[PDB]
Formats: structure tokens, sequence, C-alpha cells
RNA sequence: CGCAAGACGGACCAGAGCGAAAGCAUUUGCCAAGAAUGUUUUCAUUAAUCAAGAACGAAAGUCGGAGGUUCGAAGACGAUCAGAUACCGUCGUAGUUCCGACCAUAAACGAUGCCGACCGGCGAUGCGGCGGCGUUAUUCCCAUGACCCGCCGGGCAGCUUCCGGGAAACCAAAGUCUUUGGGUUCCGGGGGGAGUAUGGUUGCAAAGCUGAAACUUAAAGGAAUUGACGGAAGAGCGAUUUUUGUACACACCGCCCGU
């Protein structure tokens, strides 16, 4: 039962994408000053090359 | 599917609920009217003119305007082939199938071709015998199609 | 009853392929059932690398290679070992064998 | 799955679909005021065109037909209708 | 083409490319186009010139096969011939 | 190093495309035809399946012309063998190639008629269209090609599923069948005799289509299981629970075909 002596969770700054945030927005919380937006990556090239 | 082809395509068109005309097409019924019968006496058929008024002059549908279809504004004016213009493209389509094939003796796919079309137009001359729209006495043979197109 | 459900071919949506003539026994095999296989080599084995890389009069000198395509009939594959038989449920596996170390 | 009200779809649920699945069929095309900079006549154009439109004033190419929908010519501005 | 006392004098007569490079060229998953041409050269050698090329894939391509179609086939053989006649 | 003839279009070539099916692959041009997609064009029921009757129809085969490279039925030889009149090797005639007339048969197979409706997911792929960050080429600009991420419609297929079927093998059709009726064409009735005899019809011929009976027999046959052989490497209705094939089960010393 090993406790450290602070959260892992807590974080002073967390990044979101743009799209989390709107998520975020409509639940009301909007307002949330830990969160930094993060600007997503340009190329959406996610699969691996068919071969 | 198709009469005489595999296929089964879905491609037509979906014409919309409202039947009521724009507010934005200024043309009436009468000006609608005048160019049909200019279009007509350039030489078109109902399907080129309806073409023409649906890309150039905003109107959609001419049966919503002027409450009344191509082909019968041009027999009320009298402005109508004798017969009509699908059975005449199908008799086209067979005379220049024939003119080719009499020179191409070993195309049997030409030959197929040609006998699909003519059950076509058989099939068609049938159907008008029924209306009335030709006598009952119109045949088509191969010979006489060259002149009757 | 149905050994496989390509029967044993790759023929989809045609009617006719043009046969081809086995590598080893010369037999009339339809091109798509055929067994094909690459084979690229060297034109010198290994011990003939060293043995010629020091008589030859340029210096790192790349040996050519030999670019082959051969085709099989059934019983010449198997006869020859390069195709054996599988289990029912390992037939379906059409993955080719793990070559890549 | 065994839960969905077919009464009311959702407005982009029946712009994902084929024009003749709908509910009710509609089409996907639409006329549009088109002007060209030389001459300054409005024309109306459908969009999905099989024939070169002409500008009777001054006889410009408007739009040149293609498989799906006619491309206008460069230099000329498009405003949709209703 | 002439000889001048224990000299023997040659003069171009072709052109070729290796069996290896060749057959390492042609791969399984890609599009072949070749061309040929007969020109005449000013001072009246006739040639017939071959060409070859390959379709290529992209640096960021998912699709495995890179296939031309028909019509791109045959605008790239006019390419070909016309560059090679001009040429020469 | 040249010349000549004839036949074939390798690699690229794929569970990819086209065609009603047979079938279709060097470049270019001409000729006619076609599917799919797009459409706020036109006609307005014109449609589906089909006795009679027609067009096409691999290979082989037949009759006239032209060519005859390769291969090669028949045939002559050399081997092998107890014996080979076979497999193997050397030659080699019709044929294999083109034109004009016949022939209408294939395991001509998806061993699965066509038209229409409904009923689960997933990732690719070919054609057309629509939308959208971003990389490249057309020196600039749109725009058009090559990639990338999606959506829709036809098409060839694949994986998965206690959708449901079925004797099972398996099948998203071979489902929506005792809770049995959407339309329609062809077609089967234990195993042999036998697709034989005869009559008719078509063909130059070879043969094609239609097509019995007397008589004989208690099984023949399908799918799967456990064994035995081989000159091979909780789940299922249920039997039942190294790979593989089997027409064997008195289990290869088996079974079985024709003179
Ligand atoms: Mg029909
Ligand atoms: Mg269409
Ligand atoms: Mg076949
Ligand atoms: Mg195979
Ligand atoms: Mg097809
Ligand atoms: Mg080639
Ligand atoms: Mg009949
Ligand atoms: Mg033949
Ligand atoms: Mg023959
Ligand atoms: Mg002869
Ligand atoms: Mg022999
Ligand atoms: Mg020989
Ligand atoms: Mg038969
Ligand atoms: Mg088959
Ligand atoms: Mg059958
Ligand atoms: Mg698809
Ligand atoms: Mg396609
Ligand atoms: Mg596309
Ligand atoms: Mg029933
Ligand atoms: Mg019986
Ligand atoms: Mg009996
Ligand atoms: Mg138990
Ligand atoms: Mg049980
Ligand atoms: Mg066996
Ligand atoms: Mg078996
Ligand atoms: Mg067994
Ligand atoms: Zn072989």
């Amino acid at each position: 039962n090993y406790v450290p002596e602070v959260s892992a969770l807590d974080q002073e700054i967390i990044e979101v994408d743009p799209d989390t945030k709107e998520m975020l927005k409509l639940l009301d919380f909007g307002s949330l000053s830990n969160l930094q937006v993060t600007q997503p990556t340009v190329g959406m090239n996610f699969k691996t090359p068919r071969g | 599917g198709r009469m005489h082809a595999p296929g089964k395509g879905l491609s037509q068109s979906a014409l919309p609920y409202r039947r009521s005309v724009p507010t934005w097409l200024k043309l009436t019924s009468d000006d609608v009217k005048e160019q049909i019968y200019k279009l007509a006496k350039k030489g078109l058929t109902p399907s080129q003119i309806g073409v023409i008024l649906r890309d150039s002059h905003g109107v959609a549908q001419v049966r919503f305007v002027t409450g009344n279809k191509i082909l019968r504004i041009l027999k009320s004016k009298g402005l109508a082939p004798d017969l009509p213009e699908d059975l005449y493209h199908l008799i086209k389509k067979a005379v220049a199938v024939r003119k080719h094939l009499e020179r191409n003796r070993k195309d049997k796919d030409a030959k197929f071709r040609l006998i699909l079309i003519e059950s076509r137009i058989h099939r068609l001359a049938r159907y008008y015998k029924t209306k009335r729209v030709l006598p009952p006495n119109w045949k088509y043979e191969s010979s006489t199609a060259s002149a009757l197109v | 009853t149905k050994k496989r459900r390509n029967n044993g071919r790759a023929k989809k949506g045609r009617g006719h392929v043009q046969p081809i003539r086995c590598t080893n026994c010369a037999r009339c095999v339809p091109k798509d059932k055929a067994i094909k296989k690459f084979v690229i080599r060297n034109i010198v084995e290994a011990a003939a690398v060293r043995d010629i890389s020091e008589a030859s009069v340029f210096d790192a000198y790349v040996l050519p290679k030999l670019y082959v395509k051969l085709h099989y009939c059934v019983s010449c594959a198997i006869h020859s070992k390069v195709v054996r038989n599988r289990s029912r449920e390992a037939r379906k596996d059409r993955t080719p064998p793990p070559r890549f170390r | 799955p065994l839960a969905k009200d077919l009464l009311h779809p959702s407005p982009e649920e029946e712009k994902r679909k084929h024009k003749k699945k709908r509910l009710v069929q509609s089409p996907n095309s639409y006329f549009m005021d088109v002007k060209c900079p030389g001459c300054y006549k409005i024309t109306t154009v459908f969009s999905h065109a099989q024939t070169v439109v002409l500008c009777v004033g001054c006889s410009t190419v408007l739009c040149q037909p293609t498989g799906g929908k006619a491309r206008l010519t460069e230099g000329c501005s498009f405003r949709r209708k209703q | 083409e002439d000889v001048q006392g224990k000299n023997c004098l040659t003069n171009f007569h072709g052109m070729d490319l290796t069996r290896d490079k060749m057959c390492s060229m042609v791969k399984k998953w890609q599009t072949m186009i070749e061309a040929h041409v007969d020109v005449k050269t000013t001072d009246g050698y006739l040639l017939r010139l071959f060409c070859v090329g390959f379709t290529k894939k992209r640096n960021n391509q998912i699709r495995k096969t890179s296939y031309a179609q028909h019509q791109q086939v045959r605008q790239i053989r006019k390419k070909m011939m016309e560059i090679m006649t001009r040429e020469v």
C-alpha cells in the first residue's frame, strides 16, 4: 500500500485539444484555469501503410 | 433493373416537394410558351427544350409554371413531330448499327446489339399502337427505316 | 464435399484465364491457379564471392543478381516441398510464412 | 439499433442519405445568380448545367459542364438563390 | 568502320541497358509505360529509340498499388514520343 | 555479322477490369456499341418471366482455298519390363495458323434460374459524384493531375457473428417454411437395364434433339465419427470430442475392373 506524498494526477497545467475544450464547454466546464489548448497535428496520417 | 442489361443502377431525378413557382422567377406563362415555340421552330425536341430552359432561364419545371407539359403545348400549337422522339432515336440508332454492320460482317456483337435494339423498337411500337398514337398498320422494316427517320 | 471456398484458384468475376507451362514438367496450368515464386539470388555463391572479389580488376565491384520467375503445378509444388499440406483450420491462414527474421 | 426515431431523423442524418432514400425526396442541386466582371448582367444558372452558358449581352462563357457540376469561368461570381 | 594501320576506328552503333538493371526496375505493384520512335538525324542516320518509365509511390501513400489509368498512360506515352522526336 | 518465314504478345499481371455466355492483354488510327455515376430534362405504365420461333456458342471434328515456325493424335524406331501393344527418349502424318461453308457438344461449374422486398457488424478494393486541413508538379495565380481524411450510388470479393437455416459440410443466403401462399420458367421421384432399342427429325459424315419396355435387384447413395492402412508431410441431434487422403472395417493378406 505505497502512497506518494503528492498525487500524480495533480498538474499545474494540463494540455487539451480544442475538441476536448469544446466538449468541456458543452458541459459548462470551460472556465477551468488549468487547461492549456495545444495546436493539433497538421497532418492526418495515423494508418499503417498497407502492403 | 435494365430491360436488356444486368445493371441495376439507381441514378435519376428527385423533384422537390413544393410545386409552387419560386418568387425570383419573373417569367409569365405566356413568355415561357413563346420561348418553347421559338425553340421548337429552331428544331429542338422537348427534352432539349426543357434542358435549355432549366440551364439558362431558371425554369425548373415548365409544368409547374405553365400548368402543361412541353409535348402537350407543342401539340396544341401544332409544332409536334409525326412520330414520338424516343421511337425516332431508337430507329436512328438501329439504322446506324445496321449501316455499320454491312461493312463489318464478322462483328457478332453488333448483330446481338441490333437484335436488342429492334426488340425495344417493337415493344415501343406496340405500345404506341395500343394508344392510337400510330396507325394500326405502321410497321418497322429495315429497308424502310432509313426513309422513316 | 468442397475442400476450399475459392476452389484452389484465384478466379473471380471472369470466365477464362490463359494457361502457362510448369517450369518443372511443362504441364498446362491456369495462371491464377499456378504456384508462383520470384527468386532473386547472387550469380556467384558464398565461397565464390570471396574467391572472385580478389581476382577482380575493379574496386568494390558489385556482383550482378539473378532474377527468375518460377511457375509450378500442384503436383510439382507438393513433390518439391515448396508447398505442404496443412490442417483443416490452418488451410484458411493465407499469411505468407515468416521468412523475415 | 432496436431504438431509433424514424419519424424525426436529425438534420445531419438526412443530408448524409441518398436523395431518394430520405423520408421525403429532395434534390441536391440549386439555382444561382452569376455575374461576369466584363458585363453587368446577372444570369440565372443551374448548378448541374449540361450546356455552355453564354452571356447574352457580350457573348462571355459563364460556365463549362463537367461530370457532376458546371464549373464557372475564372473571375465570375455567384450567389445561391433563396 | 575503317582501319588505319594497326588502328581500327569505330563509330556509334547502338546503346542498351544491362539485364539486371532492367530486371530490378520492374516491380509488381506499379504501372510500366513504354514507347518507341523512329527518328532521322540531320546527317542521315536513322535511329529507333525505346523509352520506359514506372509510376512512383507517394511519400505518405497508404494505398499499396500505384496504377495509372489508360488515358494517363496514353498521355505519358505521347509525351515520351514527342520529347524523343524533338531531341534527335 | 545479316537475311527469310510462320506462330505467339513474357516480366508489369492482382482473389483486378470488361462481356449474355463462350471469351478478352504490343503501339497508333478509324467505325459502331455499352454499364455505372450526375440531372429541379422528356413519355407516362409503356413492365417481369417466358410454349412457338430465333442470334451467339471453348476444344476436337468435316468440306473447299492459302500457308505450313513450333508442338504434335496415327505411325516407324530406341529403351524399361516377366510381358508394354504405356508411362521415358528420336523422328513424324492429319491437325495446330488465316478465309469461306458445316457441326452445337464440355466438370459449357458458383455442380446454386430470373425479377422484387426485408433482415447484423468491420476493413479494403474498381468506377462515377460530393465535401474537407495539409504535402507535391504545371516558374507566379486559380484550376487541373499525384497523395491524405471522410460521405453516397452501382460492382468483383474478404473477415466476423448464438439473425436465422440445414443431415451435416457449410450458407448473410442455401435466411425471413407445420407461425407452411410476392411473380414466373425449366426440371426430379429407390439402384440397374440405359440415354440402350425402335420411330421421328437435323447433318456430307462424325453425330445432335426427342426417347421406352421386357427383365433384374434390397439396397445404391450424401455428410460426418472412431480405427486400420498409404511407394503422403464445457462443445455437438448424434456416433464422439501429430497433420493428412481413403470407395478399407474379416480393416492392403483389403477392396475392386475388364477380356
Ligand atoms: Mg427483361
Ligand atoms: Mg442515369
Ligand atoms: Mg470456362
Ligand atoms: Mg493456388
Ligand atoms: Mg459483369
Ligand atoms: Mg508486353
Ligand atoms: Mg425453345
Ligand atoms: Mg472451334
Ligand atoms: Mg479446328
Ligand atoms: Mg483444310
Ligand atoms: Mg512418344
Ligand atoms: Mg518433335
Ligand atoms: Mg449437356
Ligand atoms: Mg469452375
Ligand atoms: Mg449443370
Ligand atoms: Mg464499395
Ligand atoms: Mg470499373
Ligand atoms: Mg473515387
Ligand atoms: Mg412450403
Ligand atoms: Mg429411377
Ligand atoms: Mg425396378
Ligand atoms: Mg459430459
Ligand atoms: Mg448436450
Ligand atoms: Mg486423394
Ligand atoms: Mg476427397
Ligand atoms: Mg476415416
Ligand atoms: Zn509440374
